[PDB]
């Protein structure tokens, strides 16, 4: 009788103390480095996918953004590293990081006309493109703003106010025109003073035009500087204005969530059902460390810089 | 390597030997072959199990960790962020394959222990029975049949020794 | 003579690396688990307890944290997750989290009245308050600002100054006032351009009212914008506006110290001295872990959401022969 | 477990002895009882005692550590600092965890080794002196009185073995 | 024949987990304590030595930083930790610490006159400094701004653009001005509206001048913020102002590069080329960690706040035949 | 310690012994001496360099990492930033420290398993051909000379024993 041990053909390679190149017996990846590849769906759920547009755009509605303005729920967000399509016309949008993560936090809209086109702003023009925000050839703007214009050598002084009686918070979107020299100022408002109010029950800000020379950016000489704000259930936001308002025309009533995040990738969707979700692919999660990327969505092992992680289970393999 | 026994005196392992991790090598007149051991073997696969088990548990699943992006006056923050971002993966990296390279040694170690102490508990049993060649092998003066072979696992023996000093 | 080892009754779990569940002869709790429930003191001081008041309000002094005036020194500050008190006059606190934690550094006070409301401004009407700012059933304002009005239809040119001889970093706290018609801005103030300048060695800012209507909060349509700045030893601060100024009236000459903190809890308050305070409860530390709160106040153990941190002392026990 | 002594060739323990972790029950005429060690006992104390003081040195008492509230405007900021506060909670965690569950299996071993590291310097003073059972008993030849049992410490002995064959 | 184990006379004591104080054959230190005391080069590069300025004097062009002017490479900066020689015209410096930020990336600068002293403003009084800024016994001013000033009476309005045609972004200073009284301003710039537009395509902002009495730091009561932004390949930035707009005259296309970095030493500079750099000094890498300072430059030990880190290699010692 | 060589059986080292960390000490007719040990010396000395390479090779070199100047309106993010800076520092220096201080008493048993396995291979190869005195030490009842000494480590015996019985 001979008492010993068990051996097989495995070449499984391993790395303890004292000894590199160990082969072993049996081992366990411990690892994960194959991912699919694919922008997969999350349990079921369809990422928000923005093509051309930036959330800028998507959020402002960059016409050329048209297909984006139907989804209202999403598990994540994803983003062309440079998105063509956003602030068509160019000005500041303030605060524009917090906004993505404002809406990094959104897992479903309503999207709802605030102030309605029609019949919103009588005694005020609201037919005004520029080349800057073209589509489909036509000169066009933004979808869910509005360009207020004088209406008959006359802009009446403005006051609109709005109540939130969506039972969830309303982010409402405006903007400030400022336009290159005074006679466009003076064309287009028929004032030269020109004040702008938004005021909510926790917010407030006077915008007032600082018209000067600036280089053109998208043939356009003039700025418009976008501003947003959160509006609580029940509060009320005022609006006032002499000139110069770009006002709000669609807003959205926000619906907060867990984990959701804004991805850049240039993997292609298909209809997997992936439980985590990285710009690289998706990944088919039982093991406890990964190192496809350090970006993660969703239930993910954690992200790692190895290229090993061996854990041997079996003994040392002594054939011969 | 810990223990003498794996790489020490018992020099390999069987290819032979399948359907566990330890066993024996019988050398009988009805037939020899590698049958392989179940208490301590079984025994083995328990602990290995829960190695891992307990040690994929200590890992919480990574939850949507995705970039910041910061603006052109926040280089600080974005800096912050990137700090913040690396420090924890060079700590889970370093935790990770610190422990895989660590607990490797101890479970080689582990099976040494296994192997060494089924070598003894046999020469607790055999103790004036057969001659002891430091291979991990055991030449019977007896002439132990597959009966009291499959004997080893208790052993209740025809215990009167032969003169063979 | 025979070799063995010692063994109990003990039922003390402890999970081993290859084995779950295993008895063992003796253990000891590496974690701590147990708390003392209420806010206790922290090595014999007291914690400045806020009540119903936000920081908001004690700063700028809510006539309602009429008992939060006295105490100037003290370990920790506990705050209720929502505070009734606060500010009382709407508008937006300048930096509001920023000095929350600049008190988080400080050890002790020295309130003192900057600009004495009698002889800072004769000339100014200073007699005012608000139904919104209300304490005992009457009118009333912020114990440490002060709102100046036109007086016998003048708001005088304003021009006061302040320099600091306390060696001490000296917290000026003051505001500015936006009333929602162009009546209540010339009525009160008797001018409708208004600045208000306010200019240190290390701070400058130009305030000017804007004057719109606002969805009534505290059911006032207007509102008072509140503004700070600490100002070091030997600088002087110039206080200069044509109307719309909220005054100063009582600064803070700040004394910095180590281990203060801003803490929630609805635990209540005991006589029992602590080393560690959380807002569960204090704790008696003498592990190195604890798993009650994550926020911690004092010399404490180390926080972790693990539940048993068992760690064996002995060997298996193996009773009944 | 690692070393074949505890719930190996020595199946139990006794609960007859207290004053040590380790010891004997000698089986003499002129009485039995389990008289516990004293050596090594004192000496196990000692590093399981700096074991767990070296481990919790290593732990510095934490602090006031305190929220930071952060306003409407700074989502971002308040998510890095929800990210650093929850991540080192994990590491600490983590490590504490894994430190109890790792070396609690060192400290069950280190007890073997002592138990069988006391096997042994018996075997190695009762050379031809007395019958070795594999249950951690040694049955004499000799008729050790109470005199020389307590020589079993140290060992100064009237040597010559005495046939028993 | 004996078996038995090394020994030498090696007082190296080590600590393990169930000992302390165990004297051993062999070991390494395994931590690095010593260090070279010198600010040295760092694979040759030498960096940028600031002297007794500040980042906002470096780079302004402090008349005291004479020297500094010349040097447009470098593989770090120091600072003294409290340089005496920075913005000599007092002025908020806006973003001063992230412009600080902005110049740790740099490795490399092209410093070139964006608008030329003589040639960028006929019609404007340019030989305008202040006490303040004095340099050598004469009153000066910075080098790379400009203080354009009214001339013969008047302060035509001023409109000067500028095109990145440098293939890197450059960082453009300017200043503003605000007098002390409404004599100065009207003596100064023949105006009291005073606009001052800066505009590329990524930064808008108009700058207007907030008149005051302002406590008097380098005996002056006027003030000059200083104001800043990196102007992108392409890009073209335009100035216009009514007044008070201290031009930019010199301008810095910046280079990015890895890692360099802004430390605090007072230690003095030697020739010797440290691969890594530390406040403390040079640190001849080659141990995994390292305890004499948390800041680093190049490449580096780990920092630890540890003292021994023995880390045994050979087995216990004993001796005595 | 945790193997029974190290102050055990084998009480002490021999500062005589160099040019390795195992060996032997003969008492031979024909010269004493003390013969270092070869084949375990220099695999002992393969793993604790592979140890050590293991270790310093998992710490990344600290590439630069400077101060970050925050403002006066920003004591929030400087404290986060201080915050994150010790928050690393403390973890590197506990994983730093718990390394060392856990690794060394695995690396002294390591060594008492070295020199453990050494006492056998010889106690096994000398199965009844030398006294097994309990330090360590075989007189054989041999005269042998440096010829079988040097057999010792591997050995094709003149194996029929010669009587001293
Ligand atoms: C939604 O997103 C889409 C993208 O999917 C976007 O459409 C693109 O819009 C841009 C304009 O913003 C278009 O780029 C233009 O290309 C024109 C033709 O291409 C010329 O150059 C290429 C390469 O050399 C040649 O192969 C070709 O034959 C042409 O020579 C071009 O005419 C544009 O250039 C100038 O023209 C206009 C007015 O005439 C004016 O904006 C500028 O003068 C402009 O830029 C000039 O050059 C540089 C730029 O590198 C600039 O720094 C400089 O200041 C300018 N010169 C002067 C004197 O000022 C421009 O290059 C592009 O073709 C569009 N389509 C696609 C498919 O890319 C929509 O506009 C978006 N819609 C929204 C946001 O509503
Ligand atoms: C934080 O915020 C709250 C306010 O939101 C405040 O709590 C209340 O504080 C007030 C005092 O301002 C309490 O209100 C009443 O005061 C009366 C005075 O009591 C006598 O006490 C002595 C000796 O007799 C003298 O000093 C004094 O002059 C008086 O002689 C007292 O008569 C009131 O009692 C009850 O009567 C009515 C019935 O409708 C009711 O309006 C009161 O609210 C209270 O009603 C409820 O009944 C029972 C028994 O009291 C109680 O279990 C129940 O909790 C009460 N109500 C509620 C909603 O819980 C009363 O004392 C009042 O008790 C305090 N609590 C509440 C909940 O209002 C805190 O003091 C603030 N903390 C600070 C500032 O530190
Ligand atoms: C940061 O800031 C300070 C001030 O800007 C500066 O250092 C201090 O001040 C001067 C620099 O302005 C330092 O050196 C001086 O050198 C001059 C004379 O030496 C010769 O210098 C050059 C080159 O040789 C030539 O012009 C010519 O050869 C000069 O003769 C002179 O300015 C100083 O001389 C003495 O007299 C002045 C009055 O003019 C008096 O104020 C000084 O205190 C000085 O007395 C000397 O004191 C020092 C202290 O021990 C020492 O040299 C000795 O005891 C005295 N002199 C003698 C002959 O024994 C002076 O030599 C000066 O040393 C600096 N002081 C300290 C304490 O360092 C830094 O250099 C600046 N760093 C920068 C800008 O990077
Ligand atoms: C480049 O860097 C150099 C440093 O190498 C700078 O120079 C140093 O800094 C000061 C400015 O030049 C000089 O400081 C001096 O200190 C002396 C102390 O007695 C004295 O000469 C002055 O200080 C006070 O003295 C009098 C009191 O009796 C006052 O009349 C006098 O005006 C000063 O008074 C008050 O000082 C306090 C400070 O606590 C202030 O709070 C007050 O505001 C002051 N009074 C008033 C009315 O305002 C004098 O300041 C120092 O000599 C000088 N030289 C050296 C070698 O250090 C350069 O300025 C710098 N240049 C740049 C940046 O362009
Ligand atoms: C993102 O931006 C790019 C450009 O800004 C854009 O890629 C464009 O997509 C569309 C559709 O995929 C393409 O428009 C097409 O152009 C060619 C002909 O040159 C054809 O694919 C189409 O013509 C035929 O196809 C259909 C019949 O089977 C009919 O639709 C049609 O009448 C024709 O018969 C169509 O004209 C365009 O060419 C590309 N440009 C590229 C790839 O460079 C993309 O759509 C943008 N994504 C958005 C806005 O979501
Ligand atoms: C210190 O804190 C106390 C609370 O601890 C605070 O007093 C409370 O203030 C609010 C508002 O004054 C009260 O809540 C009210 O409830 C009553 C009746 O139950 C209502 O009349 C109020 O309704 C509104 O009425 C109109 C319709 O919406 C509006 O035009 C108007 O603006 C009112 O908001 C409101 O719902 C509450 O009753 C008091 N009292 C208590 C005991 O809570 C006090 O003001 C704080 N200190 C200071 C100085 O402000
Ligand atoms: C080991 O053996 C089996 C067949 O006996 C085979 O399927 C497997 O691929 C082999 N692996 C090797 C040779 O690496
Ligand atoms: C390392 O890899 C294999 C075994 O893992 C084997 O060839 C040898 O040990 C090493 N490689 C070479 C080329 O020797
Ligand atoms: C717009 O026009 C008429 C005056 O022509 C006015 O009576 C009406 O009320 C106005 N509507 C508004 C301001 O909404
Ligand atoms: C305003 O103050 C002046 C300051 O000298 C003083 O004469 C008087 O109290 C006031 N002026 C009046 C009442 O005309
Ligand atoms: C009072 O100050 C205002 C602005 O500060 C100014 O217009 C007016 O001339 C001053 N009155 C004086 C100096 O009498
Ligand atoms: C500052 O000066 C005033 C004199 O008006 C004095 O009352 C006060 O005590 C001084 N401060 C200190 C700390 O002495
Ligand atoms: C709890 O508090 C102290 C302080 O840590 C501690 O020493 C003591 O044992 C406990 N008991 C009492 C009554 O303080
Ligand atoms: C550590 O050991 C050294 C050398 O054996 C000795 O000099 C010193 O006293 C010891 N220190 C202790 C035990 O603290
Ligand atoms: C001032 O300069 C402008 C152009 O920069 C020129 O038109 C004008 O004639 C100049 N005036 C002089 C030189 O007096
Ligand atoms: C660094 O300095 C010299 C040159 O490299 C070298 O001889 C010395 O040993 C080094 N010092 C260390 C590694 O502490
Ligand atoms: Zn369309
Ligand atoms: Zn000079």
């Amino acid at each position: 009788i001979c008492i010993g041990y068990h051996a097989n053909n495995s070449t499984d390679t391993v790395d303890t103390v004292l000894e590199k190149n160990v082969t072993v017996t049996h081992s366990v990846n411990l690892l994960e480095d194959s991912h699919n590849g694919k922008l997969c769906l999350l349990k079921g759920i369809a990422p928000l996918q923005l093509g051309n547009c930036s959330v800028a755009g998507w959020i402002l509605g960059n016409p050329e953004c048209e297909l984006l303005i139907s989804k209202e729920s999403w598990s994540y967000i994803v983003e062309k590293p440079n998105p063509e399509n956003g602030t068509c016309y160019p000005g500041h949008f303030a605060d524009y990081e917090e906004l993505r993560e404002q809406l990094s936090s959104v897992s479903s809209f309503e999207r709802f006309e605030i102030f309605p086109k029609e019949s919103s702003w009588p005694n005020h023009t609201v037919t005004g493109v520029s080349a800057s925000c073209s589509h489909n050839g036509k000169s066009s703007f933004y979808k869910n703003l509005l360009w207020l214009t004088g209406k008959n050598g006359l802009y009446p002084n403005l006051s609109k106010s709005y109540a939130n009686n969506k039972e969830k918070e309303v982010l409402v979107l405006w903007g400030v025109h400022h336009p290159p020299n005074i006679g466009d100022q003076r064309a287009l408002y028929h004032t030269e003073n020109a004040y702008v109010s938004v005021v909510s029950s926790h917010y407030s800000r006077k915008f007032t035009p600082e018209i000067a020379k600036r280089p053109k950016v998208r043939d356009q000489e003039g700025r418009i500087n976008y501003y947003w704000t959160l509006l609580e259930p029940g509060d009320t936001i005022i609006f006032e204005a002499n000139g110069n308002l770009i006002a709000p025309r669609y807003a959205f009533a926000l619906s907060r969530g867990f984990g959701s995040g804004i991805i850049n990738s240039n993997a292609p969707m298909d209809e997997c059902d992936a439980k985590c979700q990285t710009p690289q692919g998706a990944i088919n999660s039982s093991l406890p460390f990964q190192n496809v990327h350090p970006v993660t969505i969703g239930e993910c092992p954690k992200y790692v810089r190895s290229a090993k992680l061996r854990m041997v289970t079996g003994l040392r393999n002594i054939p011969s | 390597g810990l223990f003498g026994a794996i790489a020490g005196f018992i020099e390999g392992g069987w290819t032979g030997m399948v359907d566990g991790w330890y066993g024996y090598h019988h050398q009988n007149e009805q037939g020899s072959g590698y049958a392989a051991d179940q208490k301590s073997t079984q025994n083995a696969i328990n602990g290995i199990t829960n190695k891992v088990n307990s040690v994929i548990e200590k890992m919480n699943t990574q939850f949507t960790a995705v970039g910041k992006e910061f603006n052109k006056l926040e280089r600080r923050m974005e800096n912050l962020n990137k700090k913040v971002d690396d420090g924890f993966i060079d700590v889970w990296t370093y935790n990770a394959e610190l422990l895989v390279l660590l607990e490797n040694e101890r479970t080689l170690d582990f099976h040494d222990s296994n192997v060494k102490n089924l070598y003894e508990k046999v020469k607790s049993q055999l103790k004036n029975n057969a001659k002891e060649i430091g291979n991990g092998c055991f030449e019977f003066y007896h002439k132990c049949n597959d009966e009291c072979m499959e004997s080893v696992k208790n052993g209740t023996y025809d215990y009167p020794k032969y003169s063979e000093e």
